[PDB]
Parts: structure tokens; C-alpha cells; sequence
């Protein structure tokens, strides 16, 4: 989905294995924010949310808490709090067509900046003078949206990348989501300390 | 396309009078979109009223503006000094933002007769192959002023160019230079060249001359 | 310092294309636009077309929209405007206008312009300038320079180095047929002080480096 | 901001108490050995305070 209309999906009850996307050098970009990258399996948390968007290399550094830029504040704003991770990864090969794709937009102007995980995909017409605008563009009369128009040839810092911003949220309920915790072997006739399923 | 028209072509004012300028639109325009703009010789335009009725940053009061529709009016209450110059009117709502074909504003002044004086091409200029006779027309009001060229009585044409300065910041005049330009040939054939000036202050046509060699 | 600083003079031959630069200063270019307007020497304003400078988004007039692309850069807060197939009606003075804004709105009009850059398009070639001396006929008299033939504008002309200044006529160039300019500098003195005070015409051409002073004699 | 105060970010074990480790081995998150190289998932263990 495009970054202004940035997709959610729910994820409750099931278990995932972070350590096949971290092992793979496929994603450019895999910074986790409120807890380690590395130490991810164990963590347990009752839901998860997972934000899904196209932008432009350039914008990628955009995508983390206490940021500034279009993305970050007119796009997809991330709060200060944030306890989760960000993972991105280069789509030129997909989301790039010759002469400029048409199906990615941004949102350019906004009186006023997002709250953390705002959604807004309206298309009324920015005024940026006094001067009323009544739905026709002009002089201080903008269309808020703008396409990337990502080309194969584009800079990588311009062509397009896939970010899927994952969110772990614990609430007044039983945590579902739970990672691998994976198992050793057992030996018998020998005095151990085990930690079986509770 | 919209067209702005502009009047009067030349406004002709003394320093301390109302000026009225006009600017008409080929249709209705909004009013919030239209500007105008004051330009001087050698500089860039500027910003001076805008919405029609919006006075811009640093403009003095004194300027104001009105109208709606088709026909707008920037009112000057009291004409200053610093105030002569190229005024337009451009509305920027429809594409294209089309501007309007300007308005001289000048100091009036009483009409006063031009000095005539001409030169002959100096020597130095001679040993060159080409002859430039000069004619000055010097402090003289209104603008518009004719000079003819006389070589040996032969009426001149195609030949000489004009050139005309702005209006004086002093005295409110204008000065012309007129220059006939002739090979040495041409110029070795004729004796006596003269520039005769018509203008308004002259109560007949004043003809200045020069022998070739006196 | 809200500011908007445009290029230098710009010399072309016909058939080749300029690119003319406007950078802005003081306010927030990114939502702000830049229009471009030419003016043909004694002529009215023509408007070229506009630029929104977030979008980039583009509209011209009917007479510039085969040879004219307004294009904008953000990084370095620079507007340019790339006119191909120039021609000697291409001759004129180019301005740069636009409205400063701040993080979140704009000026309701075109109230910062640019100083203006002036294109000249002709086949003719750098050339410094012959004075010669307008010598006053034998109670006023008047005499001068005639800075001719020279390419291209402008030269600046002054009298005792800058001392007299009262009474001094310098008039607008003109575009002579052979490609050269022809510019008249004149000036009016008492008829006595002909014989005790000597004249000198200060001429300067920059684009050809050329510094001339001419002494006017009474012949 | 000032970055000349640093805090290790990633360790192999928790310090015992008093322990003090100020070693800038090259953290392997990975399986990939790091052979003392930077790149992904070999990360320097300190960080800046922002
Ligand atoms: C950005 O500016 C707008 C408009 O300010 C006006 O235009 C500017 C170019 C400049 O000339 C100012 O002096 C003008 O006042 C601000 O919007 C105004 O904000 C004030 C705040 O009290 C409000 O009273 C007005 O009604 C607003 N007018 C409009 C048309 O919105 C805006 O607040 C400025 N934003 C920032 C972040 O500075
Ligand atoms: C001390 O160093 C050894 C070296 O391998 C390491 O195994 C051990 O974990 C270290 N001690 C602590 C408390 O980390």
C-alpha cells in the first residue's frame, strides 16, 4: 500500500520465527527500537500490529521514533514510546516501472502534523494562502498527494523500498502472541535443573 | 487566454496630485487574484497592492486600491517623486497569469524648447571609413519631438537612428541624440549637413548646421 | 534576509539554449512556487509560466510552451528555467517571482522578485568600443562621447572621473544593423570655461575589459 | 548533542556484580563469525546517549 494509505494487519494467536528475517541480508534496514534486536524470540506480548507502506530510500531513515520529515510528519508518524521494530527492504525490482509508476502517493501538504499511528487519506485541497480554495488548484492551491514516480533508473536513494513496521501491544488481557522458545536435548539418570512447558 | 488592458498610456501629473490608473479584464476575474506591481528603468518590479484591496508590506497608505470583476482602479492620493514610474496590473487566477501592457507615469511640467546642437564626425573616427554626425536635443518637454536629417538640402531617410533618456529627476525633462550615419565617400561628396528639430516649444522648426571642413 | 538572487548576464549565438538559475532565501522554498515572466527591452512584462516548487508541477503560456521548461531543485533551494532554440526575439530581461511562506503557509501574491538576468541571442562577437569625441561648436555649449561599436551591453560612461555630473546626458544604446551598439554621452558647460577646464569621458566596458579616457578638445 | 558518553548495547552474558567490561569486540548478532569486521548483524557493542 502507499505510504499515506499505510496498510494494518492483526496478528493473535501465532507463533513466529524473527530469527529467519533477521538472518537474512535480503532486508536493508533492521533497527528495533524499545528492544533489542537481537533478544526478540523470548519477548511475549498478547497482540501485534503490523504497518505496511512503500517509500523512497531517502526516506527510510524517516521510519523511527522522534523523527522529521514528510513522511514522518504528514505520512506516518511514530511515537516516542515506540517498542517494536522496523524492517525495510529494496523493491526496485517490483514497485519500479519505466517513465514512473502511478500508484504510490505521498502526502505533501498538511496544516498540521500526525499523532502517533494516525492514518489520514484525505484529498481536500491544501490552502496555503488566505484565500479560500473552493475544490480548484491554483496559486496557493495544492493537491495534497503527490506520486514518487519510481522509475529503474532512479538514485537508491530514490527508487522504491517495502517498510513493514512491526508493534508488539500488551493490554489488560491474556498475552496469545508467544515466540519459538526453542528446546535442548534431555539426558536421564542425572541430576538436573529442567524448565519444562510452565 | 484573459487580456489586461491598461490606461491611460501615459498619465502626465505634477508631483502632489491624485493619480488614477484602470485595468480591464477580457472577463470576470476574482478579486483576490489580482495584483499589481510597480517597475522603475533598471529595476525589478514591485509588489504594491494586492486582493485587490490589500495593501503589501512597506507600501505607504497612500496607495489604494478598488474595483471588481472586470474593471479595477489603483488609486494614488498624493503623487510623490518616488512614485514616476511603469505600474501593471496582472491577475493570477485563470492560467496563463497574463500582465497588462504598462502605464508611464510622468512629472507634468511646463513645455520648454530643446537646445539644438550638432556635431560633425570627429577624425579620428573619419580615418576610419565611417562618418557619425551627431544631433542633441537638450532639456526639452513634452517627449515627442521630430528630427530630420538635410545633407546639401537632400532630405535624409533610412539612415539615422534615435535615442531618447528618461525623464529628467531634476528638471522633469527629456534629451535626444540623433546620430546620421554615412561612409567616408558619401560623407566627402556633401558639404553642408543640418538637423532640423519640431518640436512643440519651438514656434517654427530650428535648423542647426555645419560647413564640411569650416 | 528574504531574498531571491537570480544569474549573470548571459551572451548566446542563436540556435542554443540558456538556463537561467533563481535561488531563494529567507523563506521556506519547499511550499512555495516560482513563476518566470520575461520583458523584451521597452516592452511590456510577458509571463512565461510557473512552478509549484513541492510538486513540481508545471504550467506555461501558449507562446513558451514549445521552448521553455521551468524546473525546480529543493536541496539546493534553486529554481531553473532552460530556454532551447534561442533566437534574437529571445533578447530580453528574465525575472524570477515568488511568494515567502513559512512551515505551513504563503503569501497571497508575488511580492519577492528577482534582480533579473538579461539574455542577449545574436550572431555578434565581444568587441570593446571606439570613443570618439563630440567637440562643442565654437553662453552654453554642449559636447561629449560617442562610445560606438561595441558587443555587448552595457558600458558605463563618466565625466572627470566622476566629478561633474550636473548636466550630463547619457543616453539608452542602440542596436545598429552590423550586430554593434552605439551609445551618445553628452554634456553642457558654460561657453567661458571651455579654455581653463579640460573635459575627459571616463569610458568602461567590462564585458571586454576595456577602459578608455578620451579628452574632448574645442577645435 | 553530545555523544562522548557511550553505554555497551549488546554482551554475550550479564556483568557480575562490580564486573566492569570495557572491551569493543565486535558483537556477533548472527551466525555469521565477524573476524573483527563490521557489516550486518556485527555490530559495536557501545553507544551514544543522545
Ligand atoms: C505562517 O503564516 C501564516 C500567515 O501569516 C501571514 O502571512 C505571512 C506571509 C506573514 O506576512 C504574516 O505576518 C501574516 O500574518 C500564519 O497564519 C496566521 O496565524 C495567526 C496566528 O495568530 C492567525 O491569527 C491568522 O489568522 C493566521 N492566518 C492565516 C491566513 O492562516 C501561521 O500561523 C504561520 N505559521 C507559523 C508556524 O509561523
Ligand atoms: C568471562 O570470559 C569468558 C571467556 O570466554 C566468558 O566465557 C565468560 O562468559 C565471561 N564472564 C562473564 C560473566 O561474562
Amino acid at each position: 500500500a502507499s505510504v499515506y494509505a499505510w496498510n494494518r494487519k492483526r496478528i493473535s494467536n501465532c507463533v513466529a520465527d524473527y530469527s529467519v528475517l533477521y538472518n537474512s541480508a535480503s532486508f536493508s534496514t533492521f533497527k528495533c527500537y524499545g528492544v533489542s534486536p537481537t533478544k526478540l524470540n523470548d519477548l511475549c506480548f498478547t497482540n501485534v500490529y503490523a504497518d505496511s507502506f512503500v517509500i523512497r530510500g531517502d526516506e527510510v531513515r524517516q521510519i523511527a521514533p522522534g523523527q522529521t520529515g514528510k513522511i514522518a510528519d504528514y505520512n506516518y508518524k511514530l511515537p516516542d514510546d515506540f517498542t517494536g521494530c522496523v524492517i525495510a527492504w529494496n523493491s526496485n525490482n517490483l514497485d519500479s516501472k519505466v517513465g514512473g509508476n502511478y500508484n504510490y502517493l505521498y502526502r505533501l501538504f498538511r496544516k498540521s502534523n500526525l499523532k502517533p499511528f494516525e492514518r489520514d487519506i484525505s484529498t481536500e485541497i491544501y490552502q496555503a494562502g488566505s484565500t479560500p480554495c473552493n475544490g480548484v488548484e491554483g496559486f496557493n492551491c495544492y493537491f495534497p498527494l503527490q506520486s514518487y514516480g519510481f522509475q529503474p533508473t532512479n538514485g537508491v536513494g530514490y527508487q522504491p523500498y517495502r517498510v513493514v513496521v512491526l508493534s508488539f501491544e500488551l493490554l489488560h488481557a491474556p498475552a496469545t502472541v508467544c515466540g519459538p522458545k526453542k528446546s535442548t536435548n534431555l539426558v536421564k539418570n542425572k541430576c538436573v535443573n529442567f524448565n519444562f512447558n510452565g | 487566454d484573459i487580456q489586461m488592458t491598461q490606461s491611460p498610456g501615459t498619465l502626465s501629473l505634477s508631483p502632489g496630485e491624485r493619480a488614477t490608473l484602470s485595468c480591464r479584464a477580457s472577463q470576470s476575474v476574482s478579486s483576490s487574484y489580482l495584483a499589481w506591481y510597480q517597475q522603475k528603468p533598471g529595476q525589478a518590479p514591485r509588489l504594491l497592492i494586492y486582493g485587490a484591496s490589500s495593501r503589501a508590506t512597506g507600501i505607504p497608505d497612500r496607495f489604494s486600491g478598488s474595483g471588481s470583476g472586470t474593471d479595477f482602479t489603483l488609486t494614488i492620493s498624493r503623487l510623490e517623486p518616488e512614485d514616476f514610474g511603469v505600474y501593471y496590473c496582472q491577475q493570477y487566477g485563470s492560467s496563463p497569469w497574463t500582465f497588462g501592457q504598462g502605464t508611464k507615469v510622468e512629472i507634468k511640467r511646463t513645455v520648454a524648447a530643446p537646445s539644438v546642437f550638432i556635431f560633425p564626425p570627429s577624425d579620428e573616427q573619419l580615418k576610419s571609413g565611417t562618418a557619425s554626425v551627431v544631433c542633441l536635443l537638450n532639456n526639452f518637454y513634452p517627449r515627442e519631438a521630430k528630427v530630420q536629417w538635410k545633407v546639401d538640402n537632400a532630405l535624409q531617410s533610412g539612415n539615422s537612428q534615435e535615442s531618447v533618456t528618461e525623464q529628467d529627476s531634476k528638471d522633469s525633462t527629456y534629451s535626444l541624440s540623433s546620430t546620421l550615419t554615412l561612409s567616408k565617400a558619401d560623407y566627402e561628396k556633401h558639404k553642408v549637413y543640418a538637423c532640423e528639430v519640431t518640436h512643440q516649444g519651438l514656434s517654427s522648426p530650428v535648423t542647426k548646421s555645419f560647413n564640411r571642413g569650416e | 534576509q528574504v531574498q531571491l538572487v537570480q544569474s549573470g548576464p548571459e551572451v548566446k549565438k542563436p540556435g542554443t539554449s540558456v538556463k537561467v538559475s533563481c535561488k531563494a532565501s529567507g523563506f521556506t522554498f519547499t511550499t512555495s512556487a516560482v513563476q518566470w515572466v520575461r520583458q523584451a527591452r521597452g516592452q511590456r512584462l510577458e509571463w512565461i509560466g510557473w512552478i509549484v516548487v513541492g510538486s513540481g508541477n508545471t504550467n506555461y503560456a501558449q507562446k513558451f510552451q514549445e521552448r521553455v521548461t521551468i524546473t525546480r531543485d529543493m536541496s539546493t533551494t534553486t529554481a531553473y528555467m532552460e530556454l532551447s532554440s534561442l533566437r534574437s526575439e529571445d533578447t530580453a530581461v528574465y525575472f524570477c517571482a515568488a511568494p515567502h511562506c513559512n512551515s505551513t503557509s504563503c503569501y497571497d501574491a508575488f511580492d519577492i522578485w528577482g534582480q533579473g538576468t538579461m539574455v542577449t541571442v545574436s550572431s555578434a562577437s565581444t568587441k570593446g568600443p571606439s570613443v570618439f569625441p563630440l567637440a562643442p561648436s565654437s553662453g552654453t555649449a554642449a559636447l561629449g562621447c560617442l562610445v560606438k561599436d561595441y558587443f555587448p551591453e552595457p558600458v558605463t560612461v563618466s565625466w572627470n572621473s566622476g566629478a561633474l555630473t550636473s548636466g550630463v546626458h547619457t543616453f539608452p544604446a542602440v542596436l545598429q544593423s552590423s550586430g554593434l551598439y552605439s551609445l551618445s554621452s553628452v554634456v553642457t558647460v558654460p561657453s567661458s570655461s571651455l579654455g581653463t577646464q579640460t573635459y575627459i569621458c571616463n569610458v568602461n566596458h567590462k564585458p571586454s575589459n576595456t577602459k578608455v579616457d578620451k579628452k574632448v578638445e574645442p577645435k
